[PDB]
């Protein structure tokens, strides 16, 4: 090597210093993948935490996450979803507050979990707007059964530990559309994603925290696979 | 882009002095640097080099131990401790800015100079003439003549071109034979056989005025050429 | 409307498209054929150059 | 009456 | 009366395949039967790049023939002198979610973009010493997926927004827009000459464009599915295609339809990039397979296999001296590849 | 004697050989199956492999020819060594991957640190230089040996591999080697397990709290009579026919073990059985 080449090669292995100091980040955040329609809070739970995607950064317990938001890109999802197949989640935003958007948020629901590059991607479900949901049934002006006819005959799952001070009627909407978003969950996929609903409002501090224990979960079962245990 | 050099003044023999070198315009971290010497009225000569990250440092054997060359990338000054000068030693030091990759420009910027006043192996470089006399829109060629085949197995002719015109740092013209950095390109030209080399200028004009360097940077011990002055 | 332009414009550059000069696909298969053996001789990939031009060995 | 040895 | 526009339509599209069935006096098969096979293939990896964090989509040849310029999903663009395997630049992008990237001609700026909807151009020759960014380019309802240099000042790019921009660098201002698809757009292909270029898209048609009349000259629809990929032949006269359904296709703009179709049953998985050799005789396309193949671009037999990969090929550019295959794939290294002998 | 050992030995080496090879191959033959998690099972499966080769064919061998040694002084050391070497290696693969499926209680450090190969060759690494290390020490004992004078001397003059120096010292080798390869490996799994079984209960998989102990248990059974075959011969004289039962069953045991191993650790997971 001469005189040049030596430092050339110099310069290549400070480069490669920098991508291993770089790879230990990088490797050490989890990156999210953030959906959900407009009449959803994706930017009501951003703001608690290129115009085509945003990059919100946020660190629970020393774990940093990155948050990706696609934003002004046509709807056409099939072609850049590709990039998201090594994601530790995709975080799905619905608005609970019912009406004939809910069954759209189900389709694209269906198709975020479906999708053959996403077969392995659990979904973070916030079925957000709790306080609108709660408001809207206990008003009862639009009931869920106008659009959604099973409800007339859904009756509370005694498994499903009510919260405290919710009335059983906003109970019962609520599980029904958790149950109508993990039914599709169930219906295919051998285990190798899971669904992880939650409920949520614009004044929840708590997402975070729950985006934490659900990529704890994950990450526990890519471990678990991953080392034989399972 | 300035490279700006402090020190310097008078020192007695066997005394120590310490040359420092700020740069400022450029990405001072990336580039590797070189503190070259230029004697009264004599030719430059190679003193030290550093590389970038520090990770490689190499000195003339005229230097070796008696001065040691360091950086403080996030000060973005270079320096230079001379530990016992002798009148040797007396010369300009010009702060001398190098980056290395493939198509790269060794050599491409040199800072105004330090005068510092004291009360082989290595590749011969010989300059054919000290002078060469030479009137406006003349074509010229200037020709150097190395002890070694420059030309190295990877194709390239690890051969420099510097200008020095008076009371300014040398600038660089042709960094490897036939590859023109800072170039008028209708005028200055070079080429060579691996072993003369020759820079040619198609029409000679009043910048050009000035003392021709040919530098090798095939090995270490970097030798310039004594050079050749243009007058007119 | 939207619709009735847009339909003027597919129409335009359906015409656009009708009238151009087409030529047989024998000859242009032959082009082909012609440019693929007249420069065969300059394929590293199709005829491997030696081990010494071979830039990367 | 013979001896095995251990599996050293 | 929209109708009869429609129908209008109709007419001339029927016009269309009649005088494309009029110049189908023969087939490329039936042409090519007599010259002699390629014979097996048999490149070997020459070089292998272990820089990258994360999983590469792009790569692009410098015309030089020895510098690459290669894209991850980390954030970096890395220039790679593929001779000797260093990495000449470390660029960190903006935006991490980078589909695309480009080499200018002259090797003075490398272009990138993805999800951002941005086209970045990086000087890679500044006094400074870093590369910089010398501009932004941002009009898109979409993302970017490939842009390619005209010039040190023209860039084309092609978005999922349907359409594809002509782009002066100085002003960073679209000096012309290309709107004829319906899907998002893939890739694009610049002709030798520079004047035309083909674009694929979702909407299973690759069309061609005039760069300077800003009009779509020709549209070819003869896919099934999506055309990932897109390569011109090098004399200008003939362009690939790759596309989800695992078949590429070679159009001649002369003829104006398909002259031959690269399909084996052993093949389900879609084509994700497509480039040919120097001479043309040979036409090299990624598949998800993991992959890469080699196909005779006349006698539609499958020449050789390029299997070095422990995921999906991504990118696959020849050198513009053809004596170098670049491959890139998900498991974040690229593959140099040239002949054996 | 010699015929039921020897169908026993030969079933268990079949059986044990076709598990190493069949992890071996599916971990190199599948790219998916290259995980630097997948390291660590094929180191298991190559210590357990040569743990069968160098000792089962040999031992049988010896069922049939004690007088005289095959393979010569040089082979002697070089069989001792190497035996020695992959029965610590077993261990120490078994122990380390307690440790790192103990990642399941610090759930992300594994992605973190363990998918860069740089850790796993450390780790497997530290692994087989501590087997080769302190495999020496018991190795430089054994040294082919026979001294008679032939007074009315037997038949057979031959020699045989055994211990040159005094038998307490090999007891001292033989004792410290079974507390800190067996007895400490024991505590370090049992106490991991345990851990592992208690952070999975926390909720609100169940054959995974099962499984972890039935690795322990194996591990137990199997390697309790190898060391339980080396210390009764160390302390000990007429009893030699209660020897002569524990060596054969605890040959049994063992190989079982390291045929064993394969199918607890890699074959039986749900990777593996996706790609068959």
């Amino acid at each position: 090597l001469s005189a040049e080449d030596k430092a050339a090669v110099e310069r290549s292995k400070m480069i490669e210093k920098q991508l291993q100091k770089d790879k230990q980040v990088y490797r050490r955040t989890l990156r999210l993948l953030l959906l959900g329609a407009d009449n959803s809070g994706k930017s009501t739970i951003v703001k608690q935490m290129t115009s085509g995607i945003f990059e919100t950064k946020f660190q629970v317990d020393k774990v940093n996450f990155h948050m990706f938001d696609v934003g002004a890109q046509r709807d056409e999802r099939r072609k850049w979803i590709q990039c998201f197949n090594d994601v530790t989640a995709i975080i799905f935003v619905v608005d609970s507050s019912d009406y004939n958007r809910l069954q759209e948020a189900l389709n694209d629901f269906k198709s975020i979990w479906n999708n053959r590059w996403l077969r392995t991607i659990s979904v973070i479900l916030f079925l957000n707007k709790q306080d609108l949901l709660a408001e809207k049934v206990l008003a009862g002006k639009s009931k869920i059964e106008d659009y959604f006819p099973e409800f007339a005959r859904y009756t509370t799952p005694e498994d499903a530990t009510p919260e405290p001070g919710e009335d059983p009627r906003v109970t019962r909407a609520k599980y029904f559309i958790r149950k109508e978003f993990v039914d599709i969950s169930t219906a295919s996929g051998d285990g190798r994603h899971i669904c992880y609903p939650h409920f949520t409002c614009s004044v929840d501090t708590e997402n975070a925290r729950r985006i934490f224990n659900d990529c704890k979960d994950i990450i526990l079962q890519m471990n678990l696979r991953e080392y034989n245990l399972v | 882009v300035q490279l700006v050099e402090s020190g310097g003044g008078l020192v007695q023999p066997g005394g120590s002095r310490k040359l420092s070198c700020s740069a400022s315009g450029f990405a001072f971290s990336s580039f590797g640097m070189h503190w070259v010497r230029q004697a009264p009225e004599k030719g430059l000569e190679w003193v030290a080099y550093i590389s970038s990250g520090s990770g490689t440092i190499y000195y003339a054997d005229t230097v070796k131990g008696r001065f040691t060359i360091s950086r403080d990338d996030p000060k973005n000054t270079l320096f230079l401790q001379m530990t016992s000068l002798r009148s040797e030693d007396t010369a300009m030091y010009y702060c001398v800015r190098s980056i290395y990759y493939y198509g790269s420009s060794p050599f491409d910027f040199w800072g105004q100079g330090t005068t510092l006043t004291v009360s082989s192996s290595d590749i011969v470089m010989t300059q054919a003439t000290s002078s060469v006399p030479v009137t406006p829109g003349e074509s010229v060629s200037i020709s150097c003549r190395s002890s070694k085949s420059l030309l190295h197995s990877n194709g390239n002719t690890y051969l420099y071109w510097f200008l020095q015109r008076p009371g300014q740092s040398p600038q660089l013209l042709i960094y490897r034979m036939s590859n023109l950095a800072s170039g008028v390109p209708d005028r200055f030209s070079g080429s060579g056989s691996g072993t003369a080399f020759t820079l040619t200028i198609s029409r000679l004009e009043a910048e050009d005025v000035g003392v021709y360097y040919c530098m090798q940077h095939l090995e270490y011990p970097l030798t310039f050429g004594a050079g050749t002055k243009l007058e007119l | 409307t939207a619709s009735i332009a847009q339909a003027r414009k597919l129409v335009e550059q359906l015409k656009m498209e009708a009238n151009i000069d087409r030529i047989k696909v024998s000859k242009a298969a032959a082009d082909l054929m012609a440019y693929c053996e007249a420069h065969a001789k300059e394929d590293p990939l199709l005829t491997p150059v030696p081990a010494s031009e071979n830039p990367f060995r | 009456f013979f001896l095995f040895r251990p599996r050293n | 009366e929209l109708d009869q526009l429609r129908q209008e339509a109709e007419q001339l599209k029927n016009q269309i395949r009649d005088a494309r069935k009029a110049c189908a006096d023969a087939t490329l098969s039936q042409i090519t039967n007599n010259i002699d096979p390629v014979g097996r293939i048999q490149m070997r990896t020459r070089r292998t790049l272990r820089g990258h964090l994360a999983k590469i989509y792009a790569m692009h040849w410098g015309t030089d023939s020895r510098l690459l310029v290669s894209a991850s999903q980390d954030g970096k663009l890395i220039i790679w002198d593929s001779y000797t395997t260093n990495k000449v630049h470390a660029i960190p992008l903006r935006s991490s979610w980078v589909m695309t990237c480009a080499y200018a001609p002259s090797g003075n700026y490398v272009a990138c973009g993805g999800l951002d909807n941005i086209c970045s151009i990086y000087n890679l020759k500044t006094r400074e010493g870093n590369v910089r960014v010398s501009r932004e380019l941002a009009g898109h309802t979409g993302y970017l997926s490939c842009c390619r240099f005209l010039d040190d000042n023209q860039i084309v790019t092609s978005s999922g927004d349907t359409t594809c921009a002509l782009w002066d660098i100085e002003t960073g201002q679209q000096t012309t827009t290309f709107t004829g698809h319906t899907g998002d757009v893939m890739s694009l292909s610049l002709a030798p000459d520079t004047r035309l270029f083909v674009s694929g898209a979702c909407d299973a048609s690759a069309k061609l464009w005039d760069v300077r009349e800003g009009m779509c000259r020709q549209t070819f629809t003869g896919h099934e599915s999506d055309i990932n990929a897109i390569c011109f032949f090098p004399n200008g006269n003939a362009f690939a295609t790759g596309s989800d359904d695992a078949t590429c296709r070679l159009f001649d703009l002369r003829a104006d339809q398909e002259l031959m179709t690269y399909s084996h049953d052993n093949i389900i998985c879609g084509i994700t990039s497509v480039s040919f050799s120097k001479s043309g005789r040979l036409l090299l396309a990624g598949y998800d397979d993991f992959n890469c193949n080699v196909w005779d671009a006349l006698k539609a037999d499958r020449a050789g296999v390029l299997a070095g990969h422990d995921n999906r090929v991504s990118c696959l550019g020849v050198t513009d001296d053809g004596m170098a295959v670049a491959t890139g794939s998900w498991d974040s290294f690229l593959k140099i590849w040239n002949g054996s002998s | 004697l010699f015929m039921p050992i020897c169908a026993t030995y030969l079933l268990i080496f079949v059986v044990g050989a076709v598990g190493n090879g069949l992890t071996c191959l599916v971990i190199l033959r599948h790219k998916a199956m290259r995980t630097p998690t997948n390291y660590y099972l094929f180191s298991l499966a190559v210590s357990d492999l040569l743990v069968l080769l160098v000792g089962l064919p040999l031992e049988l061998y010896e069922m049939w020819h004690n007088y005289p040694f095959l393979l010569g002084v040089g082979g002697c050391y070089f069989r001792t060594l190497l035996f020695e070497m992959v029965c610590l290696a077993s261990v120490l693969n078994v122990t380390a991957l307690s440790v790192e499926r103990y990642v399941a209680v610090v759930h992300p450090l594994q992605a973190r640190s363990m998918v860069t190969r740089a850790h796993v060759r450390r780790v497997l690494g530290a692994v087989w230089g501590l087997a080769m290390l302190c495999s020496l020490p018991n190795t430089s004992l054994h040294g082919i040996r026979q001294l008679h004078v032939p007074c009315r001397g037997p038949v057979p003059d031959s020699a045989v591999c055994m211990l040159v120096r005094p038998r307490a010292l090999y007891n001292m080798v033989v004792q410290t080697t079974a507390l800190l390869f067996f007895c400490l490996p024991m505590a370090i799994m049992s106490v991991l397990y345990l851990l592992i079984g208690l952070r999975l209960r926390r909720e609100r998989r169940r054959q995974v709290t099962k499984m972890l102990f039935v690795l322990v248990v194996v591990f137990g059974i199997c390697w309790a009579p190898f060391h339980a075959d080396r210390v009764m011969w160390s302390v000990v004289d007429g009893l030699h026919l209660a020897f002569q039962h524990v060596h054969v069953i605890s040959g049994i045991f063992f190989y079982l073990g390291s045929a064993a191993n394969p199918v607890l650790y890699s074959l039986m997971s749900s990777r593996f059985r996706e790609t068959f």
